[PDB]
């Protein structure tokens, strides 16, 4: 299944987040209407921010999560997490090599802020 | 870590 | 329910990374063996970091947050999230007022690290 | 804060199915647009479905789940998950004594169906 | 990223539960250790449930479900979350064709039960 | 409704 | 024949 | 920013 | 392994044609010397030529074919065969869906001319 | 030992294409089933395609390519390479002087078609 | 494509012998109707024949080449050459390591004999 | 057309192998920059392996093999096959009466070794 | 080689 | 539990 | 086989 | 090219 793709309300402000914890140099793109609106760089094996950034959801809301390390696209796993009712976590974890730890690239996604 | 992954391989 | 309690394995690495989203100035503290293992303080409206840190899980890897604004205790909501049955995420929101956005600190732990 | 109330996409049919765990007779009422919409009764300790049933969301979207024993409000835990942007689950756990396991009646809500 | 496999508490009896919403008859394996504990098989594009039943974790805790449509595995989307530290949900969606809404069955596993 | 095999197999 | 394409048309 | 507890208040 | 590449002797004339056989429409990259030096685009089910080029392999010898289909490549097998020691075939196959025929387009170099 | 004669599955569509390398009119005769099924003739010293044709490899499979220029035979080499266990080439060159490039007609037969 | 899969006629002798180019000891296994006939095992940088045998294809007439090297399957590259029409050669190579000379075990099918 | 010569890269070894399958005792010879590297002799009519050496191409890379049984040169037919622009077979076939299976004596040549 | 390879990460 | 039941289990 | 032409040699 | 016949009918 796709991952590291969510909807969000339109036009609304989000955080999102980076942490490290590879080898590998992990780059991590964020697209909002399918163009890039940020991206990190940076290494890190003791979960260091890479990068942290508002953004806004703009016109369709759709966010996307991409991950990679050498040019190479990093396994992805995601899901989106809502409590009471209405504070919002969108997660994302990838995978760069063979362990299978998922946590090489972590992104953090969170709105409303404010 | 691409040393360690061939470390193993090896020993 | 009691709210921002997690257990994770014992003697563990950890991050935890406190955002802030409120007028007020946040504290959050950071219970390792129900002591005091980090406090992080900081004011923004804008999501910004106010801590983020590496800890160890202890000796029965219970983990608590606490979040207060001026000495009162915040109102907090939480949940753990596994992904691959490997990567976790304990996700903490906290409201100091009225308006209850929950976000106005928002604290994520997660691991494993490295 | 709140818990057991859920935002869904206005006049979308969803599914609703209740589990009892407990040795008190579990009555779960479910609001659409705060009117009843649906109520279970049931006691097991076996996890045993009390209802289950689809129903539509209304013209808010507004989603409610009650829970009570002996006419008692049972207290409420709960969360909503996306998996791959599209699948959705409202989680409903409630406890209706003194320890703390949450499972008394379990409630899963569901959508999209077809 | 492998889905649709939780570890367990060893030696915990939890619920597994399926739904189907899609015109193909929905198979659904439940292994505990590896072996098969428990399967499932209906159709139903109205979310009716095809399955339920309480299982025990054994020594190893590991718990897979696999979905399959006329012999041909579905794909797999899954992720665990627990609510006050304590109430635990396993849950998996999967998908037989080419729509993507990822709820052909849908199965959910609860515990602690009792 | 499997409409892509149905389609292989009309086609 | 490429019936994803096809069927996409389709629908 | 406790707008409404300032304007009982002053009001 | 590494699949229409071919070492010719340098600067000799060679013949590079094309075949078709599927439904989609097949292009065909020729480069010489990492560079490309003719393309070919055409559609047929019935072994159609859709294209035939002499051209010179240049200093290197270096010969690479590539396939695709809208701009996805093509699975491609390959073989040299060398007949009385002087007479050269270079061969490619390719797939560009699941019937696994391998003709989708079909590459036939062959030197030395004249 | 003979040349220019294959075995092909029986009442299957092959391509045969043939290239002139030399000042001599060539003239290529493809039987099946021992009668004559076409005839090319042309003349090129740049590997001119003298004629590409879909053919059928009839009741025995049997296809023979024979070579003359000015009604002398040619001398011929051949052979047939199957690559991935299912993509046919049938290959012959021919030699109507004392040069000994094999190339003064060159003809390809492939099979699978469509 | 699938590599080191042939189909022989039926009820066919064959030879198949495997030659040996690596420090890594080559374990070469000839199945017959998808069940082992034969299994070659030796280590040699200078070509040794690690086994040669006889075999007959049997009813099916499929015969697969695999090569492992500690247990890991080595990359396969694999063509079947047919002269005078009647001489068929069934030839792999295959590549355990990086240096890809793909040398490293070496198999050749010959059949008739006799 | 010449048969049995080949032109190898200089200075480089290579594997000759030679298998029987006739009631005549067959004689292999080796020639490599047109003197005498190699003689083989035996009979077997179960595709006994009769000789195997490496050999160096020398300074020339030529390499010719020639099949006489009872001093009577045999018929030829021989191919080279190249895969992945790497890996190389030099391949002879004999014959040596009249049933033309061209087995008699076969000749497998292969570089690159080590 | 076993071991040129990682000499080579080494070199 | 019941106390009925909490006192069948301890007994 | 040498049968034929020992034979073809004899008669 | 084939020119013998000719040069031949030159001669
Ligand atoms: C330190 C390691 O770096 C990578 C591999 C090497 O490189 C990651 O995949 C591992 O999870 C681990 O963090
Ligand atoms: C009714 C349809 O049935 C399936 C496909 C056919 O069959 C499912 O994949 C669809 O999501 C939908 O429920
Ligand atoms: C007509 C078909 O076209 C393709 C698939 C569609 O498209 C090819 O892959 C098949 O081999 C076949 O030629
Ligand atoms: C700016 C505001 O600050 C607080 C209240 C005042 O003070 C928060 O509770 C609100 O959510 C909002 O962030
Ligand atoms: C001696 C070497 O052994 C291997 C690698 C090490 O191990 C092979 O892959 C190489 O081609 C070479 O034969
Ligand atoms: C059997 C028990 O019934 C209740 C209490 C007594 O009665 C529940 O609160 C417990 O969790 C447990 O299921
Ligand atoms: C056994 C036979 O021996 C020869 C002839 C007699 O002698 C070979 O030509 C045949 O192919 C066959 O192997
Ligand atoms: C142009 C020449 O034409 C022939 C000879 C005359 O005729 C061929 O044999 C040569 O190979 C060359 O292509
Ligand atoms: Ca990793
Ligand atoms: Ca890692
Ligand atoms: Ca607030
Ligand atoms: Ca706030
Ligand atoms: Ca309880
Ligand atoms: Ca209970
Ligand atoms: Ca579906
Ligand atoms: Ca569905
Ligand atoms: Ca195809
Ligand atoms: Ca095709
Ligand atoms: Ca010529
Ligand atoms: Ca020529
Ligand atoms: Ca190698
Ligand atoms: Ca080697
Ligand atoms: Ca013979
Ligand atoms: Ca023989």
């Amino acid at each position: 299944a796709t991952q590291g793709v969510f909807t969000l309300p339109a036009n609304t402000r989000f955080g999102v987040t980076a942490f490290a914890n590879s080898s590998g140099t992990q780059t991590v793109n964020v697209l909002v209407n399918n163009e890039t609106a940020a991206t990190f760089s940076g290494q890190s094996t003791n979960n260091a921010v890479i990068g942290t950034q508002v953004l806004n959801s703009g016109s369709s809301g759709k966010v996307q999560v991409q991950v990679s390390v050498n040019g190479r696209p990093s396994d992805l796993v995601s899901a989106q997490v809502i409590l009471t009712n209405e504070l919002n976590f969108a997660l994302v974890g990838s995978e760069d090599g063979t362990d299978n730890d998922y946590n090489d690239a972590v992104v953090v996604i969170n709105w409303p802020l404010g | 870590k691409k040393l360690l992954k061939l470390l193993k391989l090896l020993l």
